[PDB]
């Protein structure tokens, strides 16, 4: 019955706990030097010559 | 014991809190104060696409950045040629009532879906030169309210029944079931590996399931309200949750936190749509007020206003290249910006 | 003599009062909607088309009694007059049509027959507004010839012929009134019949469609009949012939509900 | 999906007759159509093409006023009327479907064809060679040169190269010079600059042995070439 | 022109998409929609008799005109984020079955069925999307509520009342409870009428009820009201 669903809800959350979380600065930097490296390749971020744009 | 199950799972959820307290030092807002502002982007309506006769609730772009997928009410899928705008084939439905489309990454595929609890997948690329539906997958006890395609073969579909499936397309059958999220599942976005994939649903809830695995690997419960949209940060590692409690969140799948929260003051209304830019410094989610924001991601600013629908905003993406924004809505008219 | 005229004069005065508030009114109201972005029909945009077409034929009709009234001369320099004429016919056709099309537009979209040519006409509200404005220049064409056939039978051999100019523009004007007449009759009709039906399981308008029928009607008998004042026929025929432009944008004002709450919104900013 | 054609023989000059292609097998509503000739020892050369709807019919210079084509959607058939026959139109006539849309395959179809024998600013492509001697399993270059630029400013170049089998009706092998035909071995591979273009095959076969003819679409005067034949 | 051969014609073949989707467009424009919405008993299949998995569709030609009836009862998941797909459907039929006055729920017997049908109708009519779309009530089942009637009086389902128990009147006050819980009485218009399960008229009343939504649409959209 619900014994066993909650059972299923417990050993999730087992498994969800057991994971390997980094310093959430760290992940903070990689996401920020990603959004950096490929700043330059982004066209909506920094529009491209008008000549250079397919949607003129 | 019930109770001492119930008791095993409070225990657990606090754990999981005070990990997720312990992994937190400085958000990402304080650790982003000497970076760059974007500035205001100033974007218009490059192209617009009209033809469909009723509300649109989903576009989905191709692989080539040039054909776009448009799903209404009208009972009628549209392919739209983007640079010049041309119809290249328009697809009578089935069914009328139709809340998702997708574009095959070949681009030989589309399927769509709706309150038929049908994923009907359509060829396009026949000899009889017609597009004729190639598979209607049915085994959803609700909505299917959003469906990619991982590959020519297999496609990842949500449904309201508070469950996910990866279909095989030749079998016609559920490879594997993703179930576990208490409310009806409402958006789902693969990673660009096509490994894993991020489901939010009505529990204010985002559950990244592993395709291969078949098990939620985490859950991330920030919001307060129904989750709309969903979108893979580029890198795969983050990704973004737009509510009805009118704030984006973008949660780091390594963190296993919200990085970063989307609110402004006099945005009350929902978000239906959220898509990235190519480098992911922008987020363009497409909010309830017949407008599309464009937020910084490593700050919570209003980079630009994408105002200029007339109805609500239902679907928006971006293209593979990102060099363009298309933000269709409920007035009928798609929307190419840039 | 003079009396009658002056008093014809405070007429016209008064009646470009009330057809110019009628006609900026709604003008402005629809262009205010169009620079905010609200709503945004296909009534009001032909509102907007009428109106400004009414507000060129009124001011064109001032501009007739002005030169009458600033320099007589200036009203008796016969190419003046040509000219005054063909801009006139031009601007008061499209302006009765387009009230014409504006009746079809609503008879076609109201009204619930079920007359076979009935129903395969009710779909194409579009369609059947401009071809009725494409054929119609059609008759444009035969008036314009017609009155330059007249001007120049009467130049070879001109109150008199004004006399004649008034009438067969009477008439052309009297063909599209007839029609929106047999328009708005049997749209009423449809809905007493609706009204009727589901009981079983737009009063200021018909007045106006009486009265001013009514008006004109009598307007051609005088043509027809006693001339008296000749020099003040011109003017009679001015505000008769000019009434329509302002009294129907009045009736319009009342129906459409945009326009009823652009009124109430100008009322309070009265207080 | 089939294209066969009905109508012709032999037919007294200066007369008129009827080709009739019967479309099966395929939405023949939406495929254009196009009547392309084959002389009894030359090679092809474009007649006339009515698209979808029947709102485009053009001819060739040709074969203009004296032909008609027709085409009855519901009846799914092509007809060709000819009218005032000279010794010139002694001929193949086939009827072709060509789809029009982004990524689409124009000329991907060809009929069998009918044969007719009546008694007694133009883009001219040529490839020279003509003629080339071939071994099995090796790679060769086969060329065509164009008068003007075939790269529109659009950014699609616009050669089609087609393969016709001895005794066979011709089979689309590349379009737009680069993208390969649906069905075709990804041995032929197709090159060029704007002006000058060329196939390579990687190994060759049986069934490579043919004729391979280019196409022009910039204008619709389309013009064929000379076609290079295989000989083993 | 600046476009190639294959331009020329692929825009040609736009335009051919674009005739075939206004003639579709032109053709459902004077084809009805109708959203049919049932709550406990839910006999609203057995009135589909009358005018005749997931969305249920029924397509039917009365007096020329279109019908698409839709039935939505076996959705079964979260309504507010799938409601809104029936925006702009001409009119909502709403089935009540007086029967359920007296008979409670499956579940949680403590509360009438009639009530729950109450609260949906409330949460139906006056829902935010359907502010312009009207409500046919169909009060059906009348045959089982005028056999069942003399047994108890209204008191059961609805406490405040004091009329008598005959068909009429009890049918009177119910259906005048159910159109209280319209609050924008101005916006919207409930066309209330009685059905039983033998009844081949109700397609008249649908048509008329219908008919007069498309005359008031048309009005509203000319901009008389
Ligand atoms: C039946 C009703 C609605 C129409 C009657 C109004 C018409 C006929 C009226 C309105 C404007 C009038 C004109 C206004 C000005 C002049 C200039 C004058 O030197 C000669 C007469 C002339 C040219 C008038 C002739 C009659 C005229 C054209
Ligand atoms: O005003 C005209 O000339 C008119 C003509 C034909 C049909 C309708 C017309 N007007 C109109 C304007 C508002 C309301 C109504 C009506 F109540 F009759 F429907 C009619």
């Amino acid at each position: 019955a619900s014994i066993a669903q909650a059972r299923k809800l417990v050993e999730q959350l087992k498994m969800e706990a057991n994971i390997d979380r980094i310093k959430v600065s760290k992940a903070a930097a990689d996401l920020m030097a990603y959004c950096e490296a490929h700043a330059k390749e982004d066209p909506l971020l920094t529009p491209v010559p008008a000549s250079e744009n397919p949607f003129r | 014991e019930l109770d001492q199950l119930r008791q095993e799972a409070e225990q657990l959820k606090n754990q999981i809190r005070d990990a997720r307290k312990a992994c937190a030092d400085a958000t990402l807002s304080q650790i982003t104060n000497n970076i760059d502002p974007v500035g205001r982007i100033q974007m218009r309506t490059r192209r617009t696409l009209r033809g469909h006769l009723a509300k649109i609730y989903a576009m989905h772009w191709g692989t080539d950045s040039r054909l776009l997928v448009s799903a209404s009410q009208d009972g009628k899928l549209i392919i739209w040629d983007s640079y010049t705008t041309n119809k290249v084939h328009a697809i009578p439905l089935r069914s009328s009532w139709v809340m998702t489309c997708a574009y095959a990454p070949s681009g030989n595929y589309v399927a769509c879906g709706g309150l038929d609890n049908i994923c009907s997948i359509y060829n396009l690329k026949t000899r009889e030169g017609n597009v004729r539906v190639s598979r209607e997958l049915a085994g959803h006890t609700g909505y299917l309210s959003c469906c990619r395609f991982l590959d020519d073969n297999q496609i990842v579909t949500s449904s309201g029944d508070t469950t996910c499936a990866l279909w095989d397309i030749e079998t016609g059958q559920q490879t594997t079931t993703f179930t576990g999220h208490t409310g009806d599942v409402m958006s789902l976005s693969l990673a660009p590996d096509t490994r894993l994939f991020v489901s939010g649903a009505c529990d204010a809830s985002a559950k990244l399931w592993d395709v291969r695995e078949g098990m939620c690997r985490q859950t991330f419960t920030g919001h307060e309200s129904d989750i709309n949209a969903i979108c893979f940060f580029p890198n795969g590692n983050a990704f973004a949750t737009g509510s009805d409690d009118a704030t984006c969140r973008l949660f780091d799948l390594r963190a296993d936190q919200e990085l970063m929260t989307y609110s402004h003051d006099n945005i009350i209304c929902g978000i239906t749509s959220v898509s990235f830019s190519k480098s992911g410094r922008l987020l363009l989610a497409g909010y309830d007020d017949f407008n599309c924001n464009v937020w910084d991601a490593l700050k919570a600013d209003r980079a630009g206003v994408l105002a200029g629908h007339d109805n609500r905003v239902s679907c928006l993406g971006v293209t593979d290249d990102g060099m363009a924004v298309a933000t269709g809505s409920w007035d009928s008219f798609l929307k190419i910006w840039n | 003599g003079g009396v009658i005229k002056s008093i014809f004069t405070f007429v016209l005065i008064v009646e470009f009062i009330i057809g110019n508030l009628g006609n900026s009114f709604i003008a402005l109201v629809n262009c205010i909607d169009w620079v905010k972005g609200r709503k945004i029909s296909s009534v009001d945009r032909i509102l907007t088309a009428l109106a400004i077409s009414r507000i060129s034929l009124v001011w064109l009709i001032f501009g007739s009694w002005c030169v009458s009234v600033f320099f007589p001369a200036l009203f008796a320099t016969e190419k003046m007059f040509r000219m005054l004429t063909n801009i006139w016919t031009v601007i008061n056709h499209f302006s009765v049509w387009l009230a014409t099309g504006l009746g079809t537009f609503y008879f076609l979209k109201i009204a619930n027959f079920s007359n076979s040519i009935f129903l395969y006409l009710k779909w194409r509200v579009k369609k059947v507004v401009l071809v009725l404005l494409l054929v119609t220049s059609v008759f444009l064409f035969l008036n314009i010839a017609l009155i330059n056939i007249h001007i120049n039978a009467s130049i070879n051999g001109f109150t008199r012929f004004s006399s004649l100019i008034v009438l067969t523009s009477t008439v052309f004007i009297f063909i599209p009134f007839t029609l929106s007449l047999a328009m708005f009759l049997l749209l009423i009709f449809s809905m007493w019949k609706h009204r009727k039906k589901m009981q079983h399981t737009v009063k200021s308008v018909i007045t106006f469609f009486l009265l001013y029928a009514i008006f004109s009607l009598s307007f051609f008998i005088s043509v027809w009949t006693s001339e008296r004042l000749e020099e003040n026929l011109i003017i009679l025929s001015q505000v008769m012939g000019m009434a329509y432009p302002s009294c129907h944008s009045c009736v319009l004002i009342l129906g459409n509900k945009k326009l009823r709450q652009a009124s109430l919104s100008v009322l309070l900013w009265l207080r | 999906v089939q294209l066969v054609e009905s109508g012709g023989g032999l037919v007294q000059p200066g007369g008129s007759r009827k080709l009739s292609c019967s479309a099966s097998g395929f939405a023949f509503s939406s495929f254009g159509m196009h009547w392309v000739r084959q002389a009894p020892e030359k090679g092809l050369e474009w007649v006339a093409y009515i698209s979808s709807g029947s709102g485009t019919i053009y001819y060739a210079d040709t074969v203009k006023g004296r032909f008609t084509i027709s085409r009855d959607d519901p009846k799914n058939t092509l007809f060709l009327q000819m009218t005032s026959l000279r010794s010139e139109d002694t001929a193949m006539y086939y009827c072709v479907r060509s789809i029009y849309y982004y990524g689409s395959s124009p000329f991907d179809f060809w009929g069998q064809g009918t044969t007719l024998t009546v008694s007694s600013s133009d883009i001219v492509m040529t490839q020279a060679t003509s003629s080339v001697p071939v071994t099995p399993g090796e790679s060769v270059s086969i060329s065509c040169r164009s008068s003007k630029s075939l790269l529109h400013s659009n950014g699609n170049t616009y050669l089609y190269w087609f393969l016709q089998r001895p005794g066979q009706s011709p089979q689309l092998l590349i379009y737009r010079m680069s993208n390969l035909a649906s069905g075709v071995p990804d041995r032929f591979s197709g090159s060029g600059s704007g002006t000058a273009f060329t196939l390579t095959i990687s190994r060759l076969e049986a069934e490579d042995v043919g004729v391979y003819y280019c196409m022009q679409h910039l204008e619709y005067p389309l013009t064929f070439g000379a076609g290079t034949k295989l000989e083993l | 022109c600046t476009l190639s051969a294959e331009d020329k014609a692929a825009v040609e073949r736009s335009k051919m998409i674009d005739r075939n989707l206004r003639e579709d467009g032109e053709k459902a424009a004077r084809e009805v929609k109708l959203l049919l919405l049932g709550a406990g008993e839910s006999g609203k299949s057995t009135i589909v008799k009358q005018m005749k998995t997931g969305i249920v569709e029924t397509h039917f030609t009365f007096k020329d005109l279109h019908f698409k009836m839709f039935d939505v009862g076996a959705q079964r998941s979260e309504r507010k984020k799938w409601i809104h797909c029936f925006e702009g459907v001409t009119a909502i039929i709403f089935c009540v079955a007086l029967s359920d006055y007296d008979l409670v729920l499956a579940e949680d017997e403590e509360m009438n069925r009639m009530h729950e049908s109450m609260k949906l109708f409330d949460s139906i009519c006056n829902n935010k999307w359907f502010t312009d779309t009207s409500i046919i009530l169909f009060l059906n089942k009348k045959d089982l509520f005028e056999e069942k009637i003399k047994k108890s009086p209204l008191t059961i389902c609805y406490p405040e009342y004091a009329g008598s128990n005959t068909y009429e009147e009890a049918a009177a006050y119910i259906q005048c409870q159910f159109e209280d819980l319209n609050k924008r009485k101005d916006t919207k218009e409930i066309y209330t009428h009685f059905t039983c399960s033998t009844d081949t008229k109700n397609v008249q009343f649908v048509f008329d009820a219908v008919t007069d939504v498309i005359i008031k649409n048309n009005l509203k959209d000319c901009g008389l009201f």
